[PDB]
């Protein structure tokens, strides 16, 4: 033929069949032992998610949400993702004492449901009403963005203490139980309005620590609705929403490390 | 610890780099020694 | 074009002096007119040689920039700029990826260009050396007056004059001469002075006395002649053009390189476009379809391989430089290993090029002297009183002297003023009797008759050094038979005795044997003149026989030859044991050529020519079956009337071939004949008459000390110490580097698979990219480099000089067996070890292997800063990317770890590491430096930006260890099978 005879062509097939078969069987074996060394409830390493990311619902083309108020299908793209998220926080999804629980309607302290063990059933998560998100189809004019803190197993978000000076200096400082979120731009051509649990501009600490998908399915993380009823129009406004805390840090590279990058433009 | 389990989300990448560079250097020296056993 | 120059020349030495003048419109006495000479100048053109048109270095460099790998890397470099252009227009990408990767790849092409350019070097100044043989000026007779002119202004027809010490300015017809002798070594390779006279003495113009040639010099006397040829039209000017004009051609090693380039280029374009369409079918945007292709290019092309080859060659050439063997062309480092036929000059190559005493006949006994340079033999006789009598004649009846200031150099190497035979005798006595000058001071010469053409002997009368005599001793030497007709007694073991027919017959026997050995034989005799008949003041007349020259006492015979170099016989046998055919090709006479052939082992004992059979059986040569003769001796005059097909039959039908009295073109023809049969041929030589053959040879080797400038220009290799044993070393080195290149190539190729497979699974699986493009270049250009080079220092696995020369048609540098092992077996195991570490990193950070399938869509989505892992955690864009790049880093390090084992297995093709050992210090160096580089690239701060290399946790380093070990075991088991059964299965499938 090309290389060899039929007899040789066969033998080279019988070899590579057994050979690659063995190699596949060995590869699988090493994957088995790897998995055997891992927990079902907690990942081996967590230093790469460490400082929590802050992500929002409006799917930004490039950290930007520009549209026209005087146009219907101009914002119907951002309403798709906005709906996708909030559709999960339905009351019909949170039914019965299992696996949900009514928690303080005001920001409270942490809740420990034991260890990362299966020695108990599904760890009961705090309910969250999308109805706590006042004012927010969504904002056809002047968007109503929804913030979110990235989930990390066993992470206890710790707010800053009012020992020294603060950006939003001491205003509504629920020091003990709220992780604040203050959006900014100089360039003050807007109108910041925050909505959340208990009416505070933060995340209620009663939703922590997260026990993971395996130990807490259907779990709901707290949301923080933000509305920009800015009196300006037809210009790119670089708005940055920042979260503050002891366990919260940022990076010049990762522009989502505990903060937002939104470029709103109501070009109408 | 409980609420004070910050060490869980931390890794000493600084020491690791110091050690890694020490090792790389020493392996580089060892190599020179064996090569220079005759030039 | 040069087929005309490969033919024997035609001449006009047969014409009379007068007749020759009519042909060139010339005067025998007055010479040309100033006007007629200038007319002929403009007509024929200058008496000069024009160098052939060369290829500029520009075109030479750029021709490498387009050879398979460079072509693919160019397509990659441009395709980078393509994707970059498409980006800069569509979505403003502030990145530098495609732009920088395009710059990097273009640099890789340029630098790789320098390496191949360095390897494909051609240092040739043939025509320049020939031009150095034309004198600046010549002496001509114009308008009846002699004047010096620019030699280029010399034309056919003018009257030229030459004298001892000057170069022949052009081909001349001798019309007048006085004691003129010439050095024709340019045409023959033999430096013994040849007389020139107006008389025609041979039909063959290269042998006649009435022609003098350009490229030669007058050694003594004076001559006048008419110019018959000028410039390019001279006999050796044509040789110049032939030699300088010959097409170089591709080396065996070069052909091998291009061959695997085709193979690897083939699989590259195959998988390249095979997956380019496979991606579009899967609905991949052309934006991405090209990005994947660039990666495929980088994965398939072994970026550092061609440069490795060059470095391995260079390092092998450095070792040979350290044995006095200079390599002018890096590729010639290997050709000697692939050589199946050596065509060797004799004089100054196989031989020392110095008349040396070989045997002596005295006391009715043949004695042998030591002919070797360094005198590696033993003594023959010292005791016999006869010896001292013969020794005295050899010293006394000798007019040769050592040049001043030689006392530092060895006797046999020092320059001597005199003819070759007298120098030989001088050096013979000086060696075994101490200072000859002393013997010539103790015995003052009073009268002598120098060797005469008519007398055929030379005699001398000396004052006997003996005090009790202080009388007159007569000594003489000459033609053995002439000396015999002047002897009455023979000095036997001390005492004289009558010359009976018995001893006279033993003389003839001794004389015939020595002459049969191709040796020049001289007779020696002396006579103690009677005291009473010769007073202490008796005057001797040298002009008229004033003393007896008959009834003298015969002392002995001495024989001499230009002997082989000490190492030559043994080197020839070694070449022949390695299955290399050795042919002699010489300008010298057949009797001498044949005798040295037997001396060095070109013709082995018992082997006969057709002429030998005929003489032994006493029958006509036509009655001899030529197939009964494995040896042959072909004279150039017969070679001339043979067609190439008939030359091919001679080459095919004889194992032991001697081509004697060959011209320079004839040497070229013999070389081409050998090549025509498909053989790789080496030429060894030292003369300008070797230049064409040296050029045409696959590898030409010139002698460094004895070699002429031309020969060393025409060669690929120079033996700086004239050590012929270096050929044996060269062939051995050549074979070793050929095997080690295979090892180094397999090693380099093996790591291609773990660089290809990640890109494929990226498409077919939709998982995060396991390894990056930049990461690949950190391997092929970084870590694999020193290890791959180090394989060039591997010792032989068996006695390589015991095997036959490789068949260049069947035995390739890269074959299917190499690809099967590197791509199909070992590289495949490396790929898995890479993937394993990849799955380990991701799973330990929360992304278990199961959830990875079909996630790249959301993974690469820059706007999704919340991807959910297996544990329900949410990752931003840059966070997951850090883990991904950490995956690139550990996959990279996995390659390094699996290359550890590969380096050790590529060490040997057959033998076990437990047999070959770990005595390669460069290899061990490679292991340490490779690991140091990898660690540095991972842990050095800032490398996460420039190369996207991230620090690895200690446990990460050990992921591929079980795969590294399986490689070592697998290959060790496999080779154990090879050795345990030379049959073929494992062998014919995987044996590189
Ligand atoms: C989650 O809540 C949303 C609230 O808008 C539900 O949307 C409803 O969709 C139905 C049918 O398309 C409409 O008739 C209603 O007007 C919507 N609102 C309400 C309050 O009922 C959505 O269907 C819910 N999703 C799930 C899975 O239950
Ligand atoms: C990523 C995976 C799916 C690709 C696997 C590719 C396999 C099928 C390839 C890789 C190397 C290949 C072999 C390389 C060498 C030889 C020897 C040659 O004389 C015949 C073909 C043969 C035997 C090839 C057959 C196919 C082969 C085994
Ligand atoms: C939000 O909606 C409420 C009614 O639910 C209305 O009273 C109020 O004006 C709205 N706020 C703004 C800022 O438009
Ligand atoms: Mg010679
Ligand atoms: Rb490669
Ligand atoms: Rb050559
Ligand atoms: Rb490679």
């Amino acid at each position: 033929f090309l290389g060899r005879t039929g007899s040789s062509w066969f033998k080279i097939f019988l070899f590579y069949l057994i050979f690659y078969g063995c190699l596949a069987g060995i590869f699988i074996g090493t994957i088995q032992v790897l998995l055997l060394t891992l927990s079902d409830f907690e990942p081996k390493y967590q230093d790469r998610v460490a400082p929590p990311g802050l992500s929002h619902a409006p799917y930004a083309i490039k950290t930007e949400i520009s549209f026209s108020i005087s146009n219907p299908k101009s914002y119907e793209s951002f309403v798709k993702s906005m709906h996708k998220l909030m559709d999960l926080y339905n009351e019909s999804s949170q039914a019965g004492n299992s696996p949900f629980e009514d928690c303080s309607d005001t920001p409270a302290d942490y809740i420990k449901r034991g260890d990362l063990d299966d020695s108990q059933g599904q760890k009961k998560a705090c309910r969250f009403s999308r109805m706590w998100l006042k004012n927010c189809g969504y904002a056809e004019g002047k968007p109503c963005v929804v913030a979110k803190l990235n989930r990390i197993i066993g992470f206890y978000p710790k707010p800053l203490k009012n020992t020294t000076d603060l950006p939003e200096e001491l205003q509504a400082n629920y020091n003990q139980y709220v992780l604040p979120l203050r959006c900014a731009a100089r360039e003050k051509i807007g109108s910041i309005e925050y909505f959340g649990l208990g009416g505070y501009a933060g995340f209620p600490l009663q939703y922590y620590p997260y026990y993971g998908k395996r130990l807490q399915k259907k779990y709901l993380q707290p949301l923080l609705a933000i509305q920009f009823t800015n009196l300006t129009q037809n210009m790119e406004l670089r708005i940055e929403c920042k979260v503050y805390g002891e366990n919260i840090d940022y990076s010049e590279k990762d522009r989502f490390r505990g903060r937002f990058e939104v470029k709103i433009e109501v070009k109408s | 610890e409980g609420p004070d389990n910050d060490e869980r989300f931390t890794y000493d990448y600084y020491r690791l780099r110091v050690v890694g560079l020490i090792v790389a250097a020493v392996l580089c020296v060892i190599g020179i020694i064996i090569l220079l056993a005759g030039k | 074009l040069d087929e005309l120059k490969k033919e024997v020349s035609m001449d006009d030495h047969k014409l009379s002096l007068d007749e020759l003048h009519n042909k060139y419109g010339t005067d025998l006495t007055r010479g040309l007119t100033n006007a007629r000479a200038k007319e002929i100048l403009a007509r024929d053109g200058p008496n000069s040689l024009t160098p052939p048109p060369t290829t500029p270095e520009w075109i030479k460099f750029c021709r490498q920039l387009f050879g398979g790998f460079s072509i693919l890397l160019w397509i990659g470099a441009i395709l980078c700029f393509l994707a970059y252009g498409i980006q800069a227009a569509t979505e403003d990408e502030p990145a530098n990826d495609n732009l920088y990767l395009g710059v990097v790849l273009s640099t890789v092409v340029i630098v790789t260009g320098c390496f191949s350019y360095y390897q494909e070097a051609k240092s040739s100044r043939i025509m320049d050396s020939f031009k150095n043989m034309v004198p600046q000026q010549a002496l001509v007779i114009r308008d009846g007056e002699k004047s010096t002119i620019n030699a280029e202004f010399v034309v056919a027809g003018d009257l030229v004059e030459v004298k001892g010490g000057d170069r022949i300015p052009a081909d001349l017809r001798i019309i007048s001469a006085h004691g003129c002798k010439v050095d024709n070594s340019s045409l023959t390779g033999e430096s013994e002075p040849q007389t020139r006279s107006p008389e025609f003495s041979s039909e063959n113009p290269l042998e006649t006395r009435n022609i003098a040639f350009f490229s030669t010099n007058c050694v003594e006397g004076t001559a006048r002649g008419v110019v018959v040829y000028t410039g390019d039209r001279t006999v050796m000017g044509r040789i110049a053009t032939l030699a300088s004009g010959l097409e170089v051609g591709r080396t065996p090693i070069a052909i091998e390189i291009e061959h695997f380039i085709h193979i690897i280029t083939g699989v590259a374009v195959f998988l390249g476009v095979s997956f380019f369409i496979l991606s579009l079918i899967l609905g991949y945007s052309w934006l991405e379809a090209v990005i994947f292709l660039i990666g495929i290019i980088v994965a398939n092309v072994p970026e550092g391989l061609l440069a490795t080859v060059t470095v391995c060659l260079t390092l092998t050439a450095k070792r040979m430089a350290r044995k006095n063997c200079l390599v002018k062309n890096l590729e010639a480092v290997e050709t000697l290993g692939s050589t199946s036929t050596i065509c060797s000059d004799k004089t100054g190559t196989l031989t020392q090029n110095r008349m040396t005493v070989a045997h002596m006949w005295f006391d009715n006994q043949i004695h042998e002297a030591d002919t070797t340079e360094n005198q590696s033999g033993a003594a023959f006789d010292k005791t016999s009183a006869t010896w001292s009598a013969l020794s005295r004649i050899a010293a006394l009846c000798n007019r040769a002297v050592f040049q001043a200031g030689q006392d530092n150099v060895p006797i046999l190497k020092r320059s001597v003023a005199g003819d070759a035979s007298e120098s030989a005798l001088l050096k013979c006595i000086e060696l075994c009797c101490g200072s000859v000058q002393g013997m010539r001071d103790r015995n003052p010469k009073i009268v002598e008759i120098p060797f005469n053409s008519t007398n055929k002997y030379q005699l001398s009368i000396h004052e006997n050094e003996k005090s009790s005599e202080s009388r007159y001793l007569l000594v003489m030497k000459g033609a053995p038979e002439r000396i015999l007709d002047r002897c009455s007694t023979i000095l036997l073991n001390g005492a004289e005795e009558p010359l009976k027919e018995d001893m006279k017959e033993a003389f003839q026997n001794a004389y015939l044997e020595l002459g049969g050995l191709g040796e020049r034989v001289l007779g020696f005799c002396h006579f103690a003149l009677p005291e009473d008949k010769y007073n202490e003041g008796y005057p001797f007349d040298a002009d008229e026989p004033n003393f007896p020259t008959t009834d003298l006492c015969f002392v002995g015979l001495m024989a001499m030859i230009d002997p082989p170099r000490a190492a030559v016989p043994d080197a020839v046998g070694k070449c022949r044991s390695a299955g290399i055919k050795v042919i002699m090709v010489t300008g010298d006479h057949p009797i001498t050529a044949k005798a040295i052939a037997k001396g060095v082992g070109i013709i082995s004992e018992g082997n006969e020519t057709i002429e030998d059979i005929a003489a032994r059986l006493n029958i006509p040569i036509g009655q001899v079956n030529p197939r009964d003769a494995k040896a042959c001796v072909v004279h150039g005059s017969d070679l001339k009337d043979l067609s190439t097909e008939v030359l091919d039959d001679i080459l095919h039908y004889h194992t032991e071939i001697v081509f004697a009295r060959t011209s320079p073109q004839q040497k070229l023809i013999i070389v081409e004949g050998c090549q025509r049969q498909g053989a790789i041929v080496a030429v060894t030589g030292d003369g300008v008459n070797d230049s064409p053959a040296l050029k045409k040879a696959d590898i030409g080797v010139a002698m460094g000390i004895s070699g002429s400038d031309v020969s060393k220009q025409a060669a690929d290799m120079i033996l700086l110490d004239d050590n012929f044993a270096s050929i044996v070393t060269g062939v051995e080195e050549g074979r070793l580097i050929f095997d080690n290149l295979k090892k180094s190539i397999a090693y380099t190729l093996t790591s291609n698979i773990p660089e290809i497979t990640p890109f494929l699974v990226f498409i077919i699986g939709n998982v995060p990219l396991p390894l990056g493009t930049v990461t690949i270049l950190c391997i092929d250009l970084g870590t694999d480099m020193v290890p791959a080079i180090s394989l060039a220092y591997e010792q032989a696995e068996s006695d390589i000089m015991k095997r036959q020369p490789r068949n260049p048609k069947t035995d390739k540098l890269v074959n299917e067996r190499l690809i099967s092992m590197a791509y199909g077996q070992i590289g495949m195991i490396q790929a898995l070890g890479g993937f394993f570490s990849y799955f380990v990193i991701l799973a330990e950070n929360g992304f278990l292997p199961m959830d990875l399938i079909g996630k790249r869509v959301r993974w690469d989505d820059r706007w999704i800063s919340d991807v959910e892992d297996s544990f329900g955690q949410q990752w931003t864009y840059e966070q997951r990317k850090i883990v991904e790049f950490t995956c690139h880093t550990s996959f990279f390090i996995s390659i390094v770890v699996v290359q550890w084992a590969d380096l050790i297995i590529c060490k040997t093709r057959r033998n076990s590491i437990f047999q070959q050992g770990m005595k390669n210090k460069i290899l061990i160096f490679g292991l340490f430096e490779e690991t140091a580089l990898a660690a540095f690239l991972s842990y050095c701060p800032g490398t996460d930006v420039a190369l996207r290399m991230y620090p690895l946790k200690p446990s990460w380093w050990f992921c591929a260890f079980p795969y590294s070990l399986i490689i070592f075991l697998y290959d060790e088991m496999r080779r154990f099978i090879i050795r345990r059964s030379p049959g073929g299965w494992v062998e014919q499938e995987t044996y590189y």
